[PDB]
């Protein structure tokens, strides 16, 4: 570890008189397989990134925008609906949180959200 | 009606999972609270059924402080902005008032040791340590210079007026810091009162200042002299290194790319992804290869047999019968498969093994073909640089090293083939062979620093090859399959045989139903081939 | 054809210390004139000294406050500035050593000069090597810069121009001179950047201005590895583009060389023949050039670039083989003009690259 910088600053000195959808450890395509949702492919073409709120992977240059970079926190996924939601950045989060609550109890609701799409369905309206 | 049940059922099928599909269901009933529109419905529907055409028309018919940017954020109105003396007009109505731009991160300084090889940290320092020396050299001479001037111009006037003449905190330069740091640096604590004396009464002053200066210079030059030569052989032995930024990485990753079980996940996982696809009822047709590798060249054929061979020749352990057998399967039997003896094709049904052995001899062949390639590129280069270079009127247009000749350029590929060889016979020394390789091509050399173990590999595979009673029984069914000329042929004739093909797969589902089944088609076309593998 | 090409050096840039281990080091631009004068490119090139500019030409962007206080910060009274030291990011990254002023007068001073000289038409290419620094604020000093000089430079070309556009090649965004005009349609700023935990952290692709000035700044980020061939293919048609939408009247060209391989703070993979084939695509469209320096911190690479693209804009062809000069020492062991490439992975594949270059197309076709 010889360095010339010493002998240098010597020769120079003053005078101072004073998880699962990722590759093995030995690297290897998990199986069975996780594959992005744009162009169903796993992980050996491309790291996947997923997302954190529904199962849903996805690849770095497969959305649109294409991200640039790993996302360092919490990312979401194109496929949401607090998008829109984003269109009025004035509210904060939490009246958002509640809004969404307000339908997270009763997530089946099979029956009235058919129901509510047959009713708007009609073309002459009631 | 049922059209929409219909519907449903198949937007549910395609989604494969619940969340997506609910979330899809939020969004619609979030339309039918009459809080969205129909262009904006359609717009977030996009998303969930934007690979699907025909869904997408299904739809489309069933339908019938303020923040910008992403790192520009709002100044506060009362805010008292800095004022400015010089603002003219245009000053006023071009320059941004109203948003600064928050740096979005926060790490202090990594520079890129992620990739910056040790090789380039020794060439940064060694650089850092001229860097040093030089600039405290070229400031004392240019302060030498400099009172050089201020001495010649004061020895051109009357005595009378010498001692009348003075010198400010330039020094007779241009800056009012360089000459005095330069003092300061040679006079250490003294440097004031040199100054005040040089300032004060400059006759008498400058000549001694100028006589201890020179005396510096002078052994500053002898010992950066001397740290030049040391500096040097430290380039030599950093610069190659420093430019290729994959051998100690490559050399793992490729010890274990070509293990057994590497190359078959590398194709169960695309059967896998195929299976997947079929299972989502995606438009994609049930006859596309899972692998395709292209052969671009003969010569490289001929190239790495007779490399195989050399190495199984060698062998201890491969019986002299053995060694013929291997010679038949490789000189004639892969160049028969190949069509070495248009639109003319070869099918070939095979296990485990001989798709191993078609993936190492098409990765041997490929790693030659660069390596082939990078040579004659190398060549034109020297070639169109000489023409060049000889034609040059460099500024009318109003030591070192030796290059190599033409002729070792063009022998570097015969003596690539001898250095690799000589590695597989054990005569020279890992280092130095990868040291050769590395002077000789290069940035592209480390596609040869692990040819011998894949040599080596390749010829395992070739003994099992004769070892196992199911791949010789595979090589009979496919010669006596052929001689009825089932198994390839023609382009055309293809549905003229297709039955009969289809019996030839019959009966390798029934010699290998325990195994793992291999179509493999060799397809011809203008001097290429192309090896394309499914897994069934 | 053959044109006039100004050049502005001043002996004393290449003394001014940064401080020990700190990446910036002017002793660059010296070897860059040390190379010009070795290849005989003096004879056809005319070298002006340029004048030092005084604080009321610097206060035309910059507050009288920070311009007092770097007139008045020395070595020797860091400890009576210590609270104004922390409110202008003067300290570790930007750090106070002898001479500053001088330094940022001097650099300042060349660009200014040039824009005097394009704007009064005695020249169509003034070539400022000291120049180029462009991360500094408003009333802050921030990526080794304390004087803007682009801005200034800029506001100096926008007396007899209507329009002005900006090219930052550099490795790192832009941010000073981008901010400096992100709300007005008289100067538009492309900038070509690294993305993703990177100094400054700004220049997304979704930053386009603001008010008035929507749709006139352009950035392109993108990954580690780039090379010669996809800055080549992505460089030439947006600059087209750009330059057929915009219809500019003068440009003005960083030409930071950090964005070359083996960089000490860079991570691309250009070469100097991949860096300079911009200055050529620029200087085909014929108009008022003023090219500037900026990065680089690998000094011998430096050099070998800014004496490369000197020659191009000159249309002088020079030799590969380097000619004996006071630092010959430093580009061994090859002694070469040209540089060689890494094998480092290109991470920008050619779907992203399609995608971003698509959404800078569009967002061009805005424009009125
Ligand atoms: O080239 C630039 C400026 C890059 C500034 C990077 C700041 C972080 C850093 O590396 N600082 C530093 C490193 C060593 C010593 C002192 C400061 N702009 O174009
Ligand atoms: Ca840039
Ligand atoms: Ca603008
Ligand atoms: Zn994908
Ligand atoms: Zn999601
Ligand atoms: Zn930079």
């Amino acid at each position: 570890s010889g360095g010339l910088m010493e002998q240098i600053q010597a020769l120079l000195a003053p005078p101072k008189t004073d998880t699962q959808h990722e590759l093995d450890h030995n690297g290897l395509v998990p199986l069975p397989v996780k594959v992005c949702f744009t162009c169903n492919r796993s992980c050996r073409v491309a790291p996947l990134i997923q997302c954190d709120y529904c199962p849903l992977l996805f690849h770095m240059d497969c959305l649109e925008p294409p991200l640039t970079a790993m996302p360092l926190g919490r990312w979401m996924c194109p496929n949401h609906i607090e998008h829109v939601v984003l269109n009025q950045k004035n509210m904060t989060l939490s009246n958002r949180c509640q809004v969404f609550d307000r339908f997270q109890d009763t997530v089946s609701q099979h029956v009235v959200k058919v129901d509510f799409l047959n009713r708007i369905h009609k073309k002459h309206p009631p | 009606t049922l059209q929409e049940f219909s519907f449903f059922d198949k937007v549910r099928r395609v989604l494969k999972s619940q969340e997506v599909y609910e979330n899809f269901l939020r969004c619609i009933a979030l339309f039918n609270q009459e809080l969205v529109s129909g262009s904006e419905l359609l717009q977030l529907v996009s998303p969930f059924l934007g690979k699907f055409p025909e869904l997408f028309a299904q739809f489309k018919s069933f339908l019938g402080c303020k923040r910008i940017g992403s790192s520009y954020r709002a100044l506060p109105k009362t805010y008292q902005q800095p004022k400015c003396s010089g603002r003219t007009a245009i000053c006023k109505e071009v320059l941004n008032d109203t948003w600064v731009s928050f740096p979005s991160w926060s790490e202090d300084s990594t520079f890129v040791s992620s990739k910056k090889t040790p090789y380039e940290e020794q060439l940064h320092r060694c650089e850092d340590e001229r860097f040093e020396l030089d600039v405290v050299l070229e400031t004392n001479l240019a302060t030498i210079r400099v009172l050089e001037s201020v001495q010649k111009k004061l020895s051109r006037m009357a005595p009378e007026d010498q001692e009348k003449f003075r010198l400010d905190d330039s020094l007779g330069g241009t800056s009012e810091v360089i000459q005095r740091r330069a003092i300061y640096r040679i006079y250490g604590d003294k440097a004031p009162e040199i100054i005040e004396s040089l300032k004060k009464n400059p006759v008498t002053a400058v000549p001694v200042v100028l006589k201890r200066l020179k005396a510096k210079e002078e052994e500053w030059r002898e010992a950066q002299q001397g740290f030049n030569k040391i500096w040097r052989e430290q380039y030599e032995k950093a610069y190659l290194k420093s430019l290729d930024h994959q051998a100690v990485n490559f050399k793992q990753n490729d010890t274990k790319a070509l293990r057994s079980k590497s190359l078959l996940n590398e194709i169960e996982s695309v059967y896998d992804e195929h299976q997947e696809q079929h299972s989502e009822g995606r438009s994609a047709p049930s006859s596309e290869p899972h692998l395709i590798f292209v052969y671009e060249d003969r010569q490289i054929l001929e190239d790495a047999a007779a490399l195989i061979s050399y190495y199984v020749k060698r062998q201890p352990a491969i019986q002299k019968e053995d060694q013929g057998t291997i010679h038949q399967l490789l000189h004639q039997f892969v160049p028969s498969l190949f069509f070495s003896q248009d639109d003319v094709y070869s099918l070939f049904f095979a296990n485990n093994n001989w798709y191993f052995f078609l993936r190492l001899h098409q990765t041997l062949c490929s790693r030659l073909l660069k390596i082939y390639r990078q040579a004659q590129k190398q060549l034109l280069e020297y070639r169109t640089e000489k023409e060049r270079e000889k034609l040059l009127c460099e500024g009318r247009r109003e030591l070192r090293l030796k290059q190599p000749s033409e002729v070792e350029l063009e022998e570097y590929y015969p003596a690539f083939l001898d250095m690799v060889r000589s590695l597989l016979e054990g005569s020279i020394d890992p280092t130095q062979y990868e040291d050769t390789l590395r002077e000789m091509f290069t940035i592209h050399a480390y596609v040869g620093f692990t040819m011998d173990k894949l040599v080596q590999n390749i010829a395992r595979q070739l003994h099992h090859l004769v070892s196992d009673d199911v791949c010789l029984k595979v090589v009979e069914l496919y010669l006596n399959e052929k001689k009825r000329g089932a198994a390839g042929g023609n382009l055309s004739s293809r549905c003229v045989r297709a039955a009969r093909e289809t019996s030839y797969q019959w009966k390798a589902e029934r010699c290998m139903a325990d195994e793992n089944c291999f179509k493999v088609m060799f397809l011809q076309r203008k001097g290429q081939v192309i090896m394309t593998i499914e897994l069934l | 054809g053959k044109k006039k090409v100004c050049y502005y050096y001043d002996g004393d840039i290449g003394n001014y210390y940064y401080g020990q281990g700190h990446p910036m080091k002017p002793h660059r631009i010296r070897m860059t004139h040390n190379l010009l004068l070795n290849y005989g490119l003096y004879r056809k090139m005319e070298i002006y000294r340029p004048h030092k500019a005084t604080a009321e030409e610097m206060t035309k962007y910059h507050s009288d406050e920070y311009i007092k206080f770097l007139r008045s910060i020395r070595p020797d009274n860091m400890s009576e500035y210590s609270k104004q030291m922390q409110r202008f990011n003067v300290g570790e990254d930007c750090p106070v050593f002898d001479g500053l002023f001088e330094f940022c007068q001097l650099s300042t001073g060349g660009s200014v000069a040039g824009a005097v000289k394009l704007n009064r038409q005695q020249t169509d290419m003034a070539v400022n090597w000291a120049g180029g620094l462009h991360h500094a604020k408003k009333s802050e000093a921030s990526g080794f810069c304390y004087v803007n000089d682009i801005v200034l430079a800029i506001l100096e070309l926008l007396k007899y121009h209507q329009r002005v556009l900006y090219i930052d090649i550099d490795i790192h965004h832009g941010d000073g001179v981008e901010e400096a005009f992100y709300t007005t349609d008289r100067v538009m700023t492309v900038s070509f950047h690294k993305y993703g935990e990177y100094f400054p952290g700004t220049g997304d692709l979704r930053d386009i201005g603001a008010g008035k000035g929507k749709y006139y700044a352009v950035n392109f980020p993108m990954r580690d590895g780039i090379d010669d061939e996809s800055y080549g293919q992505i460089f030439k048609p947006i600059i087209s583009k750009v330059m057929e939408m915009y219809q500019p009247s003068a440009v003005v060209l960083q030409c930071g060389a950090d964005s070359l391989s083996g960089d000490r703070l860079g991570c691309f993979n250009l070469t100097v023949k991949g860096h300079a084939k911009c200055v050529e695509v620029v200087k085909t469209f014929n108009l008022p050039l003023l090219m500037l320096g900026g990065g680089g911190y690998t000094i011998r690479n430096v050099a070998r670039c800014w004496t490369y693209e000197t020659a191009v804009a000159l249309d002088c062809e020079i030799p590969n083989e380097l000619p004996y000069n006071d630092y010959f020492e430093y580009f061994g062991p090859d002694f070469k003009l040209h540089i060689s490439p890494s094998n480092m992975t290109n991470q920008n594949t050619p779907e992203y690259m399609e995608k971003i270059k698509q959404r800078l197309f569009e967002n061009l076709r805005m424009l009125p």
